[PDB]
RNA sequence: UGAAAUUCUUGGAUUUAUUGAAGACUAACUACUGCGAAAGCAUUUGCCAAGGACGUUUUCAUUAAUCAAGAACGAAAGUUAGGGGAUCGAAGAUGAUCAGAUACCGUCGUAGUCUUAACCAUAAACUAUGCCGACUAGGGAUCGGGUGGUGUUUUUAAUGACCCACUCGGCACCUUACGAGAAAUCAAAGUCUUUGGGUUCUGGGGGGAGUAUGGUCGCAAGGCUGAAACUUAAAGGAAUUGAC
């Protein structure tokens, strides 16, 4: 009988500086040996955390962040941004009868040449004085709206860093820009960037990573 | 919102009656020989225009003017006190109009003793569902549907409610009271057709 | 020192809740000593625990389950059993899990469960001591664990197409076995 | 410090799993299943068996030093049914009374955009 | 699974985490909504060619309606040759044979399911209702187009979204019966003993029988056309009442 927990060691996970508070929590690994190092078991190992924790505000609670461990020092695990998503209950709240669902997505390269894919969602809404029930759009409108959205996304990327993009997502400023651009086409509601998934990434360097930490 | 807690519970229950627990709600304003502190607008309304003295019991000042809500029929323009269940009656007691009672902002003055409504100057009227096909009792079609078994006491060849003093209406109002008392102690309906009558139901 | 659950009400249930609001919070705040508020900003209700005046850890789950049953569409006096009793559960499934059927076949199927004047549904809720709601294609069953299964295996046979007459006979058999 | 873990509950017909891991999910602290706590096949799915398993897991967490846990609840999903059954509900109730703190709760059942063909043939099958 | 067995597993099954490949499919939104001759059609963007309705003080001037012969298309299954082969799965090989609600269940799996090039020509292929034209009837909901308004919002115009009135065309609904019908019921199933607007197809009591025989089409499976001898007093539709 081994009872492996005597063999384990705890480490601390540190978020990058883009977020408000950076003590994420702890993980454990079997204590290292000369036969093979623990650090090779730490690298990778994505962790998912609610954005309401990182920012300390409950109105963020329906969004989730992925963090990837890239470097180890001093029993701290130092990590970088890896993806964003919605909780499944929130997504089911938006989808309702008597309205149209619009989706768009685009794939695009950052200035530091990460390659990522981004998803947007929006819904039609009534005017304040409407009397009819169901607020549907015509298919000629949907193409026009979908075109405008794709134009905006492909220029908000080519921001100077993957880090700058993160600083845009938190205050959800992108949602407001789409709101202004479509104002003339059709009334919309619940505009959101739904998901970000990271497809490819440049050859690793420590210099950039340490700038996001101390 | 605002948190209900076991300390606050009794106040919240009173708020759900519609009584002002805060005092001075909507207050706009032989010497002091009597005064009345009360939180119920129905009592306040009578007091003001009889030129009684009202006491703002949250602050200790007399109230000269107040604003609240009452019902107004837009057909005949008569004004009615808001009932304590807090929603309109189905029929105007003056002209007999159906569904014409709207809640209206009102102000009252001790000085004048008069009552003033406040009207939204850009009101847009909605007329959805005012006109629809309805069966006639003496049509040949109706006489066939009536059947051969006389008056069926179950599913009673239902007739729509359209008048205040229609005997069908008398049943529903008293039966509504009965069902209320039964259910509350054991735990211890709509009329017209609505706006969307002209849209088909599968 | 603090723990809470937030739960969301879908729009067709919103109005029934408003009309009942004064009935549901007194049982929670008095009997469970939880604290509650309705957050109309996000069409949700929130239940919160204060450690200084609460009895046991089970209180917070009971409250959420009681509200959860209400948004599924059970009657208020049926939901209230979840505060009082301790072993009730909810089961749910949708007809496309049993058989794929699409048009008028789909409509006829759920009509076959209700029966004329609802009399067939009413029968099932008597031979097994359970409550049933039909929300278009989805079925929810509330009751005790073994009673739930007896209900499920008979609603299933209706959507597979057996005639109602054959099912009434089966209900008689099950009822006598409970007597034993 | 609370030192959060995460609890993964998988409920299906026939059996239920309780499982608990580090925040990264790579390292597993404890498991145990309904079939471990009962004598006969027909009882593996019962709510009673699920309560026992949850109590057992809660003990071993305290021994290692976990004190709070997020919970992710799951049904079989795919082409099968989507909603967690009563055996899953029972396990969640037991943990709440165990004296662990419960963090956020999420349903992670897999739902297809559109599916492969369901087993059973054209005439249907008793679920 | 009602209960269980065959099967998988301390070389680590089931469960957890990070990645990858292949083939199929297009959830929620999704409705008494849309398009097409019918069969039938639902992720994004581009190219190609077609179509109905609406608007019109444009053009031609009877060029039209229905239709034997003849021709194009025609779900699923099925046939021949190449590609592909995730899932499910006629046949086949296996586990249990106990138990009356769960009495038909478990595992593996060939052809097939997808595609390219040729065949076949059936379905409760259903609104169980042939096409063209006129009249008898009214209301407000919805989809597409147009006209008007001192109307609301976007903004200081135009446009877009919304509101009110009117109109042409469409999928439906509610009301109404001079009428029709055996009745159920019907805006046509009305304008029929007060019997005639034009035109195509089919039936003549129930079986024998969609059988036999001839012809013709098909690689085949089969399709289209299609009897008589003999036998029998009913077979059938709609709606009432209610035994043990
Ligand atoms: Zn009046």
């Amino acid at each position: 009988v081994v009872d492996p927990f005597t063999r384990k060691e705890w480490f601390d996970i540190k978020a990058p500086s883009t977020f408000e508070n950076r003590n994420v929590g702890k993980t454990l690994v079997n204590k290292s040996t000369g036969l093979k190092s623990a650090s090779d078991a730490l690298k990778g190992r994505v962790v998912e955390v609610c954005l309401a924790d990182l920012q300390g505000s409950e109105d963020h609670s329906f969004r989730k962040i992925k963090l990837r461990v890239d470097e180890v020092q001093g029993k701290n695990l130092l990590t970088n941004f890896h993806g964003m998503d919605f909780t499944t209950d929130k997504l089911r709240s938006m989808v309702r009868k008597w309205q149209t669902l619009i989706e768009a997505n685009v794939t695009v390269k950052t200035s530091d040449d990460y390659v990522l894919r981004i998803f947007a969602i929006a819904f039609t809404r009534k005017q304040a004085n409407q009397v009819k029930r169901h607020s549907y759009a015509q298919s000629s409108h949907i193409r026009a709206i979908r075109k405008v959205i794709s134009e905006i996304l492909t220029k908000e990327v080519q921001g100077s860093t993957l880090a700058q993009l993160t600083s845009k997502l938190i205050p959800e400023v992108i949602n407001k820009e789409i709101e202004n651009a479509t104002k003339d086409i059709f009334p919309l509601q619940n505009i959101h960037v739904r998901k970000v998934k990271l497809l490819k990434q440049p050859k690793f360097d420590v210099g950039a990573l340490m700038a996001l930490h101390g | 919102g605002d948190w209900i807690t076991p300390e606050n519970l009794t106040e919240a229950i009173i708020k759900d009656s519609g009584e002002d627990t805060t005092g001075s709600l909507g207050v706009e304003a032989p010497e002091n020989q009597v005064a009345l502190a009360t939180g119920d607008f129905a009592v306040q309304n009578v007091a003001l225009q009889m030129n009684l003295n009202l006491m703002n019991f949250m602050s200790g000042l007399k109230i000269k003017r107040i604003r609240n809500y009452m019902l107004r029929c837009h057909a005949c323009f008569k004004i009615f006190p808001l009932p304590k269940d807090g929603k309109p009656k189905h029929f105007c007691a003056s002209c007999g109009g159906q569904g014409t009672l709207l809640r209206c902002a009102v102000s009252v003055d001790s000085r004048t003793g008069n009552v003033t409504p406040h009207l939204k100057s850009n009101f847009q009227w909605n007329n959805r569902g005012n006109r629809y096909s309805v069966a006639s009792p003496l049509s040949k079609n109706s006489q066939k549907r009536y059947g051969k078994k006389g008056h069926v006491h179950s599913k009673p060849q239902e007739n729509v409610i359209l008048r205040e003093d229609q005997k069908e209406y008398e049943k529903v109002i008293k039966q509504e009271e009965w069902t209320r008392r039964h259910n509350e102690k054991i735990l211890n309906v709509r009329i017209g057709k609505g706006r969307y009558v002209n849209s088909s139901k599968r | 020192k603090f723990e809470s659950r937030k739960i969301m009400v879908p729009p067709h249930r919103m109005t029934p809740l408003r009309n009942s609001w004064t009935k549901i919070y007194p049982p929670l705040v008095e009997h469970l000593k939880l604290q509650v508020r309705m957050n109309l900003k996000t069409k949700s209700v929130e239940l919160r625990t204060n450690p200084k005046f609460t009895t046991d850890p089970g209180a917070l789950q009971k409250g959420a389950d009681f509200i959860k049953a209400f948004t599924l569409g059970f009657d208020l006096d049926d939901s209230i059993a979840l505060l009082r009793l301790d072993d009730l559960y909810i089961e749910t499934f949708e007809v496309k899990d049993v058989k794929t059927l699409t048009g008028d076949h789909l409509s006829r199927a759920i009509g076959r469960i209700a029966g004329k004047d609802g009399k067939t549904k009413f029968a099932i809720e008597n031979a097994t001591r359970t409550r049933i709601v039909l929300a278009d294609s989805k079925i929810h069953i509330l009751g005790g664990f073994t009673h739930i299964r007896m209900a499920r295996e008979s609603v299933v046979s209706l959507i597979l197409g057996s005639p109602p007459g054959k099912v009434y006979g089966n209900l008689r058999t099950v009822a006598s076995r409970l007597k034993e | 410090s609370q030192v959060f873990g995460v609890a993964r509950i998988y409920a299906s017909f026939n059996d239920t799993f309780v499982h608990v891991t580090d925040l990264s999910g790579k390292e597993t602290i404890a498991r145990v299943t309904g079939g471990m706590k009962v004598k006969a096949d027909r009882d593996e799915s019962s709510p009673y068996a699920a309560m026992l398993a949850a109590q057992d897991v809660a003990a071993k967490c305290k021994e290692v030093g976990i004190t709070a846990v997020h919970v992710k609840i799951r049904a079989t999903g795919g082409t099968r049914t989507k909603t967690p059954g009563p055996g899953g509900q029972a396990a969640l109730r037991a943990l709440a009374r165990s004296g662990l703190r419960i963090g956020r709760i999420e349903d992670v059942t897999p739902v297809p955009s559109d599916s492969t063909r369901k087993k059973g043939g054209r005439r249907g099958r008793r679920l």
